[PDB]
């Protein structure tokens, strides 16, 4: 839909506050947190996938974080 | 418009040669130019308005649906056709439904089905690009004369119109000579790659290529009586139900979804003729012809009295409100800043020539005091009024504050911020060039990255740098990660 | 209707305790004070102590502390008061008044009693 | 916003077509493709990040795909 | 909605960023979390609209 | 059914060899005790109704400073003495002030003065002890007969009063016999170690030592005139103004600070008697001489019809409200259950004997269905009313809920929580003894630890138990740490 | 047959009776008497004075 | 009495709701948090004190947390 | 409540004696002593914790003092 | 001199009216007409029924 492609990250940055800067700064984080806390089961699956693909701890953490962020956002 | 206490006033001091200083004017905040033996000025870009707007494309947000039709075929007989598919007014999709002797078909199986319905948009959004040479940059230039009423007064100043047709404008200040503005209206915000849509009585400034990528049905924007909506399938939704019949309904008013999708896009005024706020201009100040008011007056021989308590601006600058009780009305205000325990003249005026114009009139004297406790004398003789003040903070504090302010200025402005207060300079130009190259390279990489995703990538880059054995690669990754974290923490102003 | 009625006029000789009473009815007794004001014959009015019948706390005037005692006896809604050792000087009429709990109502008195006059002579 | 949390992946699945099944099945993929083709520069940055974190090719590909999916969707 | 109903899982309708009510068929409702609709723009940090 | 849907009821089933089961009766929640051939009956403790309270001491919350008298002696001389120091109605303090010729003394130096202020304290707190000799208890017992408008009816019951004098009683239920209550109020609660403090209209139960350790002036309660206070300086502050003089200021009303200091204490009643709530005691229910309502009643031969929608309580017990459509009034209801076209009869029946008393009054039955889908039949033939219920849940989930409930009971109650459903077993008695020893040793250690400090100590203790090589104490430390995490997460009910 | 309304979110919104109170920088947080009114929705911001 | 010694540690407890349980549960932690926010330099001082006394991370962490809990509370 | 956050330590010291200096100087120490005297067993517990978390004698005594100070004031 | 009072603080209080209204499970929250008033303080709590 239209809301799925916000006008963020574009090259037009000025002094004045953008439209819904304060509200739109944390909406993605809030929705990710709500989905994660409403589907706690997927946390262990993400941990499992990260652990059997990340050879080092840094790779494990990167893959786990990316899986945690992508799945609610693809919802 | 003589802003003091705006919190973004951005003092600019000095002249390169031939008496001119290059400055960049932004909507939020002023610039304060105080050269030697010139009147000080608190200049800013007041408003930019587009005189005439050309509508380029008009999406629609609401939609009404009428004249629903439907044709069906038996399973093997192929695709169904309505005569109204070729009509651009109607929107429709083919679906497969089951047919049989109960549905009138003689052969069992899944048969094609198409249902075409009329479409018209009740409300529309009306994106309308701005011609880059019909702009009008209105720079308001105060005189910082020390009047009684202008301390933060936003209605007093001199107005100069800056357009690409006539960029260089000499704004005749009253009794202070004619300031020379050599401006650059063509390099501000790149309005060519912006579309400035209007919604309904609420316009916004949007980057060009995003308004072309909105999943809403558009038009040519030709001010035609009957429009031809393209990609009408985005609004109307076709539900096949239980695969036995197809029903079409409108998805509803996209106003809230579009309002959400406009987050991070700077708003804009649309009352009457459009007036673009939230812009920046690169007027270069030529102060050849600026004279002072009272250079020919004498010195005041009588005492002064404080009429309002002194206060400290967010930038450490004090303001003084004195009234001169004496008979020689045209005069000069003696002003010496005595330091603590010593008579060192360490504090300097920000009002070029503090002048009393009338016996009854009050005068506002602006002065930057030293970072320590410092008395201030406003009069002559032993009966001179002496203002005592304790400005808090350290010179390291001002250095850190100025560094952070410049980093922010470079964040919003980019390469243009190198030209703010840039009196000529040859090393400065080389820094601007290298920053241009690196900024273009960075903007190519990090375009379209979010508030949090920029910080995440910056943290990842920093971690990669810390664990990179290659010293050059490690240093590069750490340096780019730190600035990426900064940009992520300052983005979306 | 809410009103306060006293015990009735009493006379005693010097050096004899007297127990002046004050009846309360018609309202919630525990929600208001009894300010037990005093007035000498042809003299200025003089407040001398109030009690909180919801708890029994007593705020005597500094002059009368120890010389007088006040009891709430909330069972019968009767704010008693006693004089430990009545003297010839302390001849007066003792009103009982109703006051509010809060600060703005500390010094406002409505529905006074008629006042039990106590005469002291040998 | 509301549209950022679609009613997908929940436990209520029946025979009848859901509301905007056909349209909503591919909206996320379409928006990811549009963002990727409108910001081609980020592709090389994602490749760089994947290559300096993925020891094996499978980890490289997983991290690259996850970075490609997450960044437009967090937009 | 309005003349178009849907079957939604319970815990999602409780997680919609829209201001709710008790649903008590009251004449004057008391909307909770009204900040989701109205947006407060501080403009140039000089006034709030 | 006075207790159905009370949110805290918990079933007790099974008797000992002598047909007795003991139980702890907490104020919040009841105990529904069922046996093989005895009527299921709701037992809930109501109030403790203490009487003849003796007042120990009276803390006082707001004072009044009157008759401020002072005396100052010249320096280099004995400390100032006032006659009001010896008086027990006065509070005094000694301080040193500077005295010169301007103050009247001959030689300079610090001089001693005292300011004796007459302490009169307006509002006070009365702390009252309750003796076990006059502690009471009211227990309502309800054999939940199938009866109209009886579900969750607090007004219906057969009260039994159990005081330490003649603790063993016998409650004569109107039709089902006489229940016996051989109980011990001595171990119900520590009323010897408690103080009832009554502030204004409210009051509370507080620990005796905590009440005695309060920073507030106190006087022995003897109902005497003009009481003598102790520790008055807790509401009197003396301020020395630059060591020239001092003044006496009463602090003020300690009511709010006292309400904040009472957090964690359980509130009580004062109007209409003491009537302490929030108590608990242990009863031994002797069901020897209880009898069912006509086990020999002829079975009902006509169908039953529903009159209220069957609703499942919080604990999963169905409530069926039926009206009998027959003419033979006194009859016992035929009740049976099925599961998946198999008469498993795994569904139990809480209401022991569903007899229709009058055939005009509709009768309601509480039953416990199996965890699967089950069809409940309340008739004999094909006219039988058939109720099918699907009870969502799992037996493992039921076990976990029961374990959590038992742990919560073992947190509210200490060593005496092992007698809730005890039938005088051997394993249960040994468990009670070992828990008594361990709980005494534990609560001796953690007496006074707060809600968050308990959690912190527990997590530290489990971290210590995880890093200790000596497993003999590693296991012990981990077990204690987990127990303390649970207690911290349960405390402050 | 019969439906019990449990919660009612809203989708459109009209706004009226805009108020505003300000304080000097050091003087602290600004207060409108109408914050305690559940009908009104509002947010605190910092502006330059 | 003074609020410094609330009746929260006594062993006596029951099923019923205690007086001001809801507030008093988190009152102390709220005070500690607001004191920490008001005076952030003592965070640096406690970090230094824990780092110069705690050999092991457990020792340093426990000293830091105890020191940051005492000062707001012992004031 | 408000009494738990006294006005102690704020940089407004002057030559004049402050309000309730004499009492408020020692109220906290009196509270700690009375709590440590009414609950002796916590002394044993804190000794155990300090012994099993404190490698050196100075660390042991620091931990013991901090434990005996935080708990009375966290009540 | 010329002190400007600001931020009055209540060290005491009074309650006067107290009204209650409760609803059934799965019937939503139980609102009151006095909830919108700016002089009423009140809190939502669940009760077993
Ligand atoms: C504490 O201070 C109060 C005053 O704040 C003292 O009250 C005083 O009590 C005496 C008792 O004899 C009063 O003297 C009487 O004065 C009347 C005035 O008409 C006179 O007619 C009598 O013959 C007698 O002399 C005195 O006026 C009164 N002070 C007042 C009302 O201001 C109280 O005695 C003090 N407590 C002590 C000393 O223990
Ligand atoms: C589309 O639908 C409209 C109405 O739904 C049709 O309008 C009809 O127009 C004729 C004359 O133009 C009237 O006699 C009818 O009464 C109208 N129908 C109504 C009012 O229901 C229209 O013909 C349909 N088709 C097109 C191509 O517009
Ligand atoms: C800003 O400047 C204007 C014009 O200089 C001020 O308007 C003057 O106000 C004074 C008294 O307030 C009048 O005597 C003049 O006649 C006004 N001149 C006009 C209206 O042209 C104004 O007061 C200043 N301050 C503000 C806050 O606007
Ligand atoms: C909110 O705004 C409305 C209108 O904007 C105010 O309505 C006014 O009401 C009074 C009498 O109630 C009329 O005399 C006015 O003419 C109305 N104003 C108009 C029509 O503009 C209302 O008072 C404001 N305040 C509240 C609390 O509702
Ligand atoms: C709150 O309680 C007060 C009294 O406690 C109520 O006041 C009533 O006011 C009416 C006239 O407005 C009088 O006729 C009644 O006698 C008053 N009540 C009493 C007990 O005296 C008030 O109505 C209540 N409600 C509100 C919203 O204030």
């Amino acid at each position: 839909s239209v809301a799925l492609a916000p006008h963020v990250g574009m090259g037009l940055d000025t002094r004045a506050q953008t439209w819904m800067s304060a509200e739109g700064a944390w909406r993605q984080i809030e929705k990710v947190e709500t989905w994660a806390f409403r589907h706690p089961g997927f946390t262990i699956l993400a941990l499992f996938l990260a652990h059997y693909i990340g050879t080092s701890l840094t790779q494990k953490v990167v893959i786990f974080i990316l899986l945690m962020l992508v799945t609610p956002s693809m919802t | 418009m003589r802003c003091v206490g705006v919190g973004n006033r951005d003092f600019v001091e000095g002249l390169s040669g031939a008496t001119w200083v290059d400055v960049v004017l932004e909507h939020g905040g002023c610039v304060t130019t105080m050269a030697k033996n010139k009147p000080t000025l608190d200049i800013e870009l007041q408003k930019t308005e587009a005189t005439q707007l050309a509508t380029l494309r008009k999406l629609c947000i609401e939609g009404k649906i009428t004249n629903v039709t439907t044709d069906s075929r038996c399973p093997t007989q192929g695709e169904a056709i309505l005569p109204e598919e070729q009509d651009q007014n109607y929107v429709c999709k083919h679906t497969y439904v089951d047919r049989g002797w109960g549905n009138g078909c003689g052969l069992f199986g899944k048969g094609s089905l198409v249902t075409c319905a009329k479409f018209q948009c009740l409300e529309l959004i009306e994106g309308k690009v701005v011609q880059h040479e019909n702009l009008k940059y209105t720079v308001i230039i105060t005189v910082h004369t020390g009047d009684q009423h202008q301390v933060g007064n936003e209605t007093q100043g001199v107005t100069a119109e800056i357009t690409p047709q006539a960029s260089t404008v000499e704004a005749i200040l009253p009794e202070y000579g004619t300031l020379g503005l050599e401006c650059s209206p063509r390099t501000g915000l790149d309005f060519n790659e912006m579309i400035l849509l209007t919604m309904k009585n609420k316009a916004w400034m949007v980057h060009r290529q995003w308004f072309f990528d909105l999943p809403l049905p558009w038009t040519s924007g030709a001010t035609t009586e009957t429009p031809t909506w393209n990609k009408k399938e985005l609004l109307v939704t076709f539900k096949n139900a239980h695969a036995k019949k197809q029903e079409v309904v409108v998805l509803g008013s996209q106003e809230g979804a579009m309002h959400t999708a406009l987050t991070g896009a700077t708003e804009i005024q649309t009352s009457g003729g459009t007036s673009i706020f939230a812009g920046h201009l690169k007027c270069r100040l030529k102060m050849d012809k600026l004279e002072l008011k009272g250079m020919s007056y004498a010195m005041c021989s009588n005492a002064f009295v404080l009429k309002k308590e002194v206060s400290e601006t967010q930038h450490g600058t004090i303001l003084i409100k004195v009234e001169y009780k004496g008979e020689d009305a045209p005069c000069k205000i003696p002003f010496s800043t005595e330091d603590g325990q010593g008579k060192a003249h360490n504090g300097r005026l920000i009002t070029a020539n503090p002048v009393v114009t009338k016996k009854e009139e009050l005068v506002n004297i602006e002065a930057e005091p030293p970072f320590g406790e410092s008395n201030i004398i406003i009069g002559i003789g032993d009966k001179a009024l002496r203002i005592n003040w304790y400005k808090k903070g350290s010179s390291i504090g001002k250095m850190f504050e100025a560094t952070a302010r410049g980093a922010r200025r470079m964040a919003i402005l980019g390469d243009t911020a190198w030209d703010f207060g840039s009196v000529g300079g040859v090393l400065n130009s080389l820094g601007k060039m290298v920053h241009q190259i690196f900024g273009s390279a960075y903007t190519a990489l990090f375009s379209g990255v979010s508030w949090i995703m920029k910080i995440g990538i910056g943290v990842l880059l920093t971690w990669i740098g810390l664990n990179s054995k290659n010293t050059s690669m490690s240093f590069s990754c750490i340096v780019i990660g730190i600035i990426t974290l900064y940009l992520g923490a300052v983005v979306q102003a | 209707q809410v009103q306060l009625v006293q015990s009735g006029a009493e006379v005693k000789k010097p050096g004899a305790p007297v127990k002046v009473s004050c009846e309360a009815s018609g309202y919630t007794f525990t929600d208001y004070f009894i300010h037990w004001v005093r007035q000498a014959p042809g003299q200025g009015l003089e407040w001398m102590g109030w009690i909180n019948p919801i708890s029994g706390g007593t705020n005597y005037h500094p002059r009368f502390h120890g010389g007088v005692t006040m009891t709430r006896d909330t069972s019968m809604k009767v704010a008693y008061m006693e004089l430990k050792r009545l003297t010839s000087d302390d001849t007066a009429v003792y009103f009982c008044a109703r006051g509010r709990d809060f600060r703005g109502g500390y010094s406002q008195l409505d529905y006074w009693g008629q006042g039990t006059l106590v005469t002291v002579s040998s």
